[PDB]
């Protein structure tokens, strides 16, 4: 990791996950 | 038949003496930090206790 | 609250005369204020609570006048001497005081509360409330220790009732009065004289979501009378 | 082994004998070019060279 | 001791978390009546009465107020001072720690939003 | 075979590390951020395909990994490991060809990303095997991806331990750890929400009078865990890493440097043998898989040679299923220790031409002498160091103090030859 | 571990001499150790093991 962005790429992958997974459970109750 | 036992039996007690059999202060080093290594693999699953049993509640009840 | 920070203060010790000094007047001065009035009567006399604040009053200037002497003395051995002495006199007073002594909780606020009371109560300011109080712990001065008995003291008791929860209300906000003017004086501190262009901008729309949160959970939990 | 110079094979034998607990068959000693007389020891045949070898440290 | 300051900080969020509810003591989650099929999903913390939690509830509340505090700790006791690697470990301190603070405010507030029907 | 997919498979590398070399803690800040991920790496999935058991091999499979239908650490880091040890394999066992340019080494690491992001696919596939099919796979690739980039920035970057065995380690603990406080029971003939913690052995003075039998359950607790039980665990932990530390020294004369002693040990754990327990383990994990091939053309009669006889009564009904469980253990390490050291490296000839390779000559004899100066130790520490591990696993089920038994003491082994490895690069 | 002259000078005489062919037996283990590797860690010793050896023979004369 010369570069940071790989962490910040797993961070980018956890928020895709959090907010993709109550994204579609908007629609939902 | 009989005798490549008494080759390995006399093979073992020779190279338990030629180890160094470790005293003290290797055995304190390697001993403390890597209960500490384990606990740092180890809280993890105190961790997926605190999440994924609820958020199988949210799974199952929903 | 008050002795007890100066049997701390035997402990850290850190006494002074400007301790001392200041310390028997509001205490004994004020025995006998409270002997004014009927409700702590005879009273300041005799219950289990302020009975050990005047053993703790006693002990106190007991060991300002050790102090006192014994430093114009030699440390000898006839200190140790007369040590032995006023010590088996002051155990035997010891011994002569502990062999002498003399739907509400359903209503339900005095019954336990958790962090509602808690964070719906305090938001911003619970956050900031060990940030000061490590700097009172960093910086520690005479006067702030009380402040880190205050805030001890009143969580313990606010663990129990929500009733008493007004005892940490001025507490939190001491300390994180401190906290912020900490973390605001560390980090306006380093630049117009990128962090900062972080920290300092946090801290307005941190802290004033509070001023949100004030206005307006008063309007909803406690804007309503009890005869109507 | 490498011995003190001033040995004779009879003072070699009789301490190889003491600290080993040993017994042997015969000294046979030279000098190495360098001045540390060295020493082969013949065992007895009672007795096994590798395995007094494992006990002392070499092998 | 700063020892004084590690045991106030552990009484800290034990005292927020249960004590109260030690006595008072409620089981972790579970609430659901079928909903309309699926029996007994746990639910969640708490929402409709505002005193009560349960252990699973406190916990996380706890846990969450004292990372926010050591964050500013680690603010004060690293990130002022200049002294260690000046572009690689610094950089990660403030990152992290900036982390910390943003999004456990942001979970903090949806986690009184949600239980509680403020407002926002 | 490996001239022509290696040059072609080079889709998104990792990047090497930089030339920030030496450093004391950013070192350990590395590490935690990747411990910050495996907080988060162990949560909940987006799909609610609610199956009714968790996973089917999530017992020994819950030991390797503990997310059963589970969290992004997806069922376990098997790719990246199953994946890493039959490319050492076919590195070491010579079916395929040695590469030791650097372009080949670089392509082996991207051979080694391209068998593990297949066997993930295939873990993938093979668990969803409805409807609602779509994005479970983009989910698992991207958190394949990462548990690979997280373990390749953990080897060439800070890495000790490893990536991998520092995780399991980690995960390990957190599942003692829900099982060292408890909060959560759904709701026998008396007791409940207490089982084998401290804290319900802590919990359990909090309600019952009668000190003496609230010592009787905490100690002799059998059918929950026990609190014996866990000082056996620690008991046999304190063991194991004192039969670590025996190491055989040698000394080396460096060539063309003066008097420079780096010597060169053997230790008897010998690889930790990580092929030889898992030899022990798997054979008798295939059968016990396919006796499921044996219910229609059995757990009764086939099992008599098959499985520990799991009584802590050491006269137990059985002394057949006993003495031949334990030969079998024995014997199965030795033999395949014997056998083993052929293959992964450090047998004779591998010792010795990796020494020449890096220019280390024994003092004692020529430098093709190297090997009868140490033929007649490697195997024996081969065999031995199987043996002794084994029969170390037998006091791992002859006195209940492990928590998973035989395979923790042998994974925590894993993580004690991981710190030397982590260390190595300090 | 340290070998002192403080306690020894006490000591009946038997006694030294026992503890000189101890440390006179741990020297040669070392020197040993020092032809096959060994380890820095036991080529400490042999320095420590000769002075206290003088240590002994210096109170006996």
């Amino acid at each position: 990791v010369g570069p940071v962005p790989v962490l910040v790429m797993s961070l980018l992958f956890i928020a895709s996950v959090f907010m993709l997974h109550i994204w579609g459970k908007y629609t939902r109750s | 038949f009989v005798e490549p036992s008494r080759q390995f039996v006399k093979d073992s007690i020779r190279l338990v003496k030629r180890c160094t059999k470790p005293d003290r202060k290797e055995f304190q080093k390697i001993a403390m930090a890597t209960a500490i290594g384990f606990a740092i693999m180890g809280f993890i699953g105190f961790f997926v206790k605190l999440i994924h049993i609820p958020i199988n509640n949210i799974i199952v009840g929903g | 609250l008050i002795p007890l920070h100066v049997l701390v203060l035997m402990l850290t010790g850190r006494f002074s005369h400007r301790i001392y000094v200041a310390y028997c007047t509001v205490y004994c001065l004020g025995t006998i204020l409270s002997m004014q009035i009927s409700f702590v009567g005879f009273q300041p006399v005799l219950s289990s609570e302020h009975m050990a604040a005047f053993g703790v009053f006693g002990l106190c200037q007991i060991h300002a006048f050790v102090d006192y002497l014994r430093s114009k003395l030699n440390p000898q051995q006839f200190e140790v001497l007369f040590r032995s002495v006023i010590s088996l006199v002051g155990f035997v007073l010891l011994t002569v005081g502990a062999l002498l002594m003399l739907i509400i909780a359903s209503v339900s606020e005095h019954q336990p509360t958790t962090w509602s009371s808690y964070y719906f109560d305090l938001q911003l300011l619970v956050f900031m409330f060990p940030v000061g109080l490590y700097y009172c712990f960093s910086n520690l001065s005479d006067a702030r220790i009380f402040i880190i008995m205050y805030g001890v003291t009143s969580m313990y008791f606010s663990a129990v009732m929500v009733r008493l929860m007004l005892v940490l209300a001025p507490v939190m906000c001491i300390l994180s009065g401190i906290g912020v003017s900490q973390v605001l004086s560390t980090y306006m501190k380093n630049l117009d004289i990128e962090v900062a262009s972080g920290m300092i901008l946090v801290m307005a729309f941190f802290l004033i979501t509070y001023t949100f949160h004030s206005t307006w959970v008063t309007s909803e939990a406690y804007s309503s009378p009890s005869i109507v | 082994f490498i011995v003190d110079v001033k040995a004779n094979k009879h003072q070699i034998k009789q301490a190889v004998k003491k600290l080993y607990d040993i017994d042997v068959a015969k000294v046979n000693t030279l000098i190495r070019p360098d001045g540390e007389k060295k020493a082969y020891v013949r065992l007895a045949p009672d007795y096994d060279a590798l395995d007094v070898a494992n006990k002392i440290g070499i092998i | 001791a700063m020892t004084v300051y590690a045991l106030v900080v552990v009484s800290y969020f034990l005292i927020t978390g249960g004590i109260i509810y030690d006595v008072i003591v409620e089981p972790p989650s579970v609430g659901s009546m079928t909903d309309e099929h699926g029996h007994q999903r746990p639910v969640a913390f708490l929402a409709y009465r505002v005193n009560g939690q349960y252990i699973m509830e406190g916990l996380a509340s706890s846990f969450l107020f004292t990372m926010g505090g050591l964050g500013f700790i680690i603010l004060d006791r690293s990130n002022a001072p200049n002294i260690p690697k000046l572009n690689r470990f610094l950089l990660l301190f403030i990152g992290f720690v900036c982390v910390l603070l943003s999004f456990f405010m942001a979970r903090v507030f949806m986690r009184m939003k949600l239980p509680g029907y403020l407002m926002g | 075979f490996l001239e022509v997919i290696k040059p072609f498979c080079v889709i998104l590398p990792e990047i090497q590390k930089p030339e920030r070399k030496i450093q004391f803690k950013e070192k350990v800040l590395w590490t935690a951020i990747t411990l910050f991920i495996f907080l988060v790496c162990c949560q909940i999935p987006l799909f609610g395909i609610m199956s009714s058991d968790s996973a089917d091999p999530f017992y020994w499979m819950r030991v390797i990994l503990a997310s059963n239908r589970g969290t992004l650490m997806e069922l376990g880091i098997s790719p990246i490991v199953t994946s890493g040890l039959i490319m050492q394999l076919l590195a070491g066992a010579k079916i395929i060809e040695v590469g030791d340019t650097p372009k080949d080494r670089a392509l082996f690491n991207g051979a080694q990303k391209l068998f593990g992001m297949i066997i993930t696919i295939g873990q993938s596939i093979v668990y969803v095997m409805s409807g609602i099919c779509l994005l479970i796979t983009i989910q698992l690739f991207v958190a394949g991806l990462i548990v690979l980039l997280l373990d390749e920035l953990l080897q060439k970057g800070y890495g000790l331990g490893s990536g991998i065995s520092l995780f399991i380690a980690t995960n390990i603990c957190e599942t003692i750890v829900w099982k060292a406080f408890s909060p959560t029971t759904v709701n026998t003939g008396r007791g409940m929400e207490f089982e084998g913690a401290i804290i319900a052995l802590f919990h359990l003075l909090a309600t019952r009078t009668d000190k003496v039998r609230a010592l009787r359950e905490a100690f002799y607790r059998q059918n929950l865990p026990n609190l014996m039980n866990l000082i056996a665990t620690i008991f046999v932990f304190a063991v194991v890493i004192y039969f670590q530390g025996f190491r055989v020294d040698l000394p080396i004369k460096s060539a063309r440097y003066r008097g420079q002693y780096n010597t060169y040990p053997i230790k008897l754990f010998y690889t930790s043998n990580i092929p030889i327990i898992l030899q022990s383990a798997l054979v008798s994990n295939l059968y016990v898989i396919s006796q499921m091939l044996s219910a229609r053309f059995p757990v009764g009669g086939l099992c008599h040679y098959l499985s520990p006889p799991e009584s802590f009564g050491s006269v137990l009904e059985d002394p057949v299923h006993a003495v031949v469980y334990i030969v079998f253990m024995l014997g199965s390490c030795a033999f395949f220790s014997k056998t083993w050291i052929e293959v992964s490296g450090s047998s004779a000839k591998d010792v010795a031409k990796q020494l020449k390779e890096q220019q280390m000559v024994m003092r004692g004899h020529r430098e093709t002498s190297m090997v009868h100066e140490l033929n007649r130790y490697i195997p024996t520490a081969a065999a031995f160091g199987g043996l002794c591990i084994g029969a170390l696993s037998v006091l791992a089920d002859f006195l209940g103090a492990i928590g998973s038994g035989t395979g923790i003491l042998l994974a925590v082994t894993i993580i004690y030859q991981y710190f030397e490895i982590f260390v190595k690069e300090q | 571990a340290k070998i002192k002259a403080r306690d020894l000078r006490g000591k009946k005489k038997e006694e030294l001499l026992k503890q000189l062919d101890d440390l006179k037996v741990e020297l040669s283990q070392l020197r040993v150790a020092k032809v096959t590797g060994g380890a820095a860690s036991k080529l400490s010793k042999i320095r420590v093991v000769r002075k206290s050896i003088a240590r002994v023979l210096t109170v006996i004369n």
